[PDB]
């Protein structure tokens, strides 16, 4: 179990780790997080109590470091850090262990939530599409845009998710125009898993990222990205019998994690009643379809 | 985006412009079967693409065999139609490439956006005007090259005859889908109405009859009242 400490809580904030949310007052006596599960990418989110405009955070994995935050007065925001002394570090996070000012992540034994949203999520794949080279975690917030979205401003401060685009010379071959855009197993296997991904297992990972950077930020372009690899799967007739009983499942704990209070900005009303109703693999995604249909009948 | 009567003028600038009607692309008769059941046997079809400035009009005829075996043959024939329209696009020099194509059905778009990905500059648009061209077939040259074609095939008409030469290209569409709405509304009357005076032909090289100016504004009246009678007899007013 590792620690993210915080030198202190300068501005009140509410502060995220994974799908936990907690309340820190203004100079209160808050020094971190502890007890937290090795094994899986974690992400440590935050809103200002006074501008609940820019929902931020640091996508980050204990393994690759030892990593704190301390909040920065010139630019106004809680930053995370990598103490390169290891030692110090120790001593640092034993003094606040020591005087019990730090929360503890709180899994219940039961629950495999996180894991099931981060299953495929690794690290390395999440710093090729948030580049910042010097740092071992990577920023997040609701503002930025992706690069499909700049090609619709600032390129080093965007997500750089793979470009998915049903009406493009990539996802259409030249005299299989018919076929292809109604039956996209071409694009997905042969460009997307084949070509671009190798795998599927780095696809569910960016599917899986997209979904967390929505639902965790609002941010709107990860959303789109979500949409749009769900939709890509669903509207192919052939796919692997493996990938769909796992995205069944993927599908499934997201929409379960998802808060009611913002199931209307994160669920794409066209997306889900094709995937579900309309596609291919309208007859494929049980589980998916069942909690659905019980949460959120409305949107179908 | 979108064209329609705020931007009616666009059609008779300079900038090349196709219109593409596909209604009459996929066609059949509906018939009982021996057991008493129903199917449908295509007979041939045509693409409608005309330039609205010039009069040209590129009438690719869909001959039933290009159905053959085939299956859901109306989502079929859009595609078809966009693969024909992308096709005739690349045999034009680049300068006679049309600036932008406008379908007469939305469902027209995504096909030919598709096929014209080649063409990033080609402007795909869909109209809100409600024009007649599905009439096209009511024009007995165009219905008579349709019917007998034995094989795919594309003719060329001007489907304006020589009214460029004496109005303008607005006038000259104007009178078009006044004539096509007319033969949509009532076929027999607008026939009636264009052929009853036997002493103005149709030239062997032409659609229409060699009507005078004079006589094109009493057919164009008799058009109108024409259209305004079976609105009547239509609603009952
Ligand atoms: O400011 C700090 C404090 O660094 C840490 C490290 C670890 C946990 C912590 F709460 C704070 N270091 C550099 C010299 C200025
Ligand atoms: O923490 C949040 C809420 O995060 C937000 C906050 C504000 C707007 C928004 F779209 C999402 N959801 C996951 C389950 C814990």
């Amino acid at each position: 179990m590792n620690t993210v400490p915080f030198t202190s809580a300068p501005i009140e904030v509410t502060i995220g780790i994974d799908q936990y949310s907690f309340n820190v007052k203004e100079n209160q006596p808050f020094h971190g997080i502890k007890d937290i599960p090795i094994g899986h990418v974690h992400v440590i989110h935050f809103q200002h109590a006074d501008n609940s405009s820019m929902r931020y955070g640091y996508w980050f994995d204990c393994r690759m470091g030892n990593f704190y935050i301390q909040y920065d007065p010139k630019d106004g925001l809680y930053k995370m850090m990598e103490e390169r002394d290891g030692a110090k570090f120790e001593n640092i996070v034993h003094n606040f262990k020591e005087r019990q000012m730090m929360v503890s992540y709180p899994k219940i034994d039961e629950d495999d939530t996180w894991y099931n949203l981060t299953e495929f999520v690794q690290m390395d794949k999440i710093r090729k599409i948030v580049r910042k080279d010097e740092n071992q975690f990577s920023y997040v917030d609701s503002s930025m845009t992706t690069v499909q979205e700049n090609e619709l401003s600032d390129p080093a401060h965007s997500l750089n998710y793979t470009v998915i685009n049903f009406k493009s010379r990539e996802a259409i071959r030249p005299g299989h125009e018919m076929e292809d855009f109604l039956d996209k197993s071409y694009y997905l296997n042969t460009v997307m898993l084949q070509g671009i991904f190798k795998n599927s297992s780095n696809y569910f990972g960016e599917l899986q990222f997209a979904f967390l950077n929505a639902m965790f930020f609002g941010n709107y372009g990860s959303s789109l990205q979500w949409h749009a690899m769900i939709e890509l799967i669903c509207s192919s007739a052939t796919v692997p019998k493996h990938m769909l009983d796992k995205l069944d499942e993927i599908l499934y704990y997201q929409i379960k994690t998802l808060p009611e209070q913002y199931s209307d900005i994160l669920l794409n009303e066209r997306v889900w009643n094709i995937c579900l109703y309309s596609s291919f693999q309208k007859n494929s995604l049980h589980n998916t379809e069942k909690i659905m249909e019980n949460k959120y009948p409305e949107l179908l | 985006g979108a064209m329609n009567s705020s931007n009616y003028a666009e059609l008779f600038n300079n900038d090349i412009k196709l219109f593409v009607d596909d209604t009459n692309v996929y066609r059949v008769t509906v018939h009982k079967t021996f057991e008493g059941n129903v199917a449908t046997k295509a007979i041939n079809g045509c693409i409608f693409t005309l330039n609205p400035k010039t009069g040209h009009l590129f009438l690719k005829i869909i001959h039933t065999s290009v159905w053959a075996g085939q299956k859901r043959l109306s989502q079929l024939a859009k595609w078809k139609t966009a693969e024909e329209v992308s096709a005739l696009v690349r045999s034009l020099p680049k300068e006679e490439q049309p600036k932008q194509i406008i379908v007469t059905r939305k469902a027209m778009l995504d096909p030919l956006e598709v096929h014209m990905l080649d063409f990033p500059n080609i402007a795909i648009r869909p109209t809100e005007l409600r024009l007649p061209f599905s009439a096209a077939m009511s024009i007995d040259k165009l219905s008579d090259v349709v019917m007998k074609a034995t094989e795919p095939q594309m003719v060329l008409f001007n489907i304006y005859d020589d009214w460029l030469d004496r109005i303008s290209s607005y006038t000259a569409f104007s009178r078009l889908t006044l004539l096509l709405r007319a033969l949509k509304t009532n076929e027999e009357s607008a026939k009636m109405i264009l052929l009853s005076d036997p002493t103005i032909t149709i030239k062997s090289y032409h659609l229409w009859p060699s009507f005078t100016d004079e006589q094109w504004i009493t057919i164009e009246s008799q058009m109108r009242d024409l259209i305004l009678t079976e609105y009547g007899r239509k609603y009952n007013v």
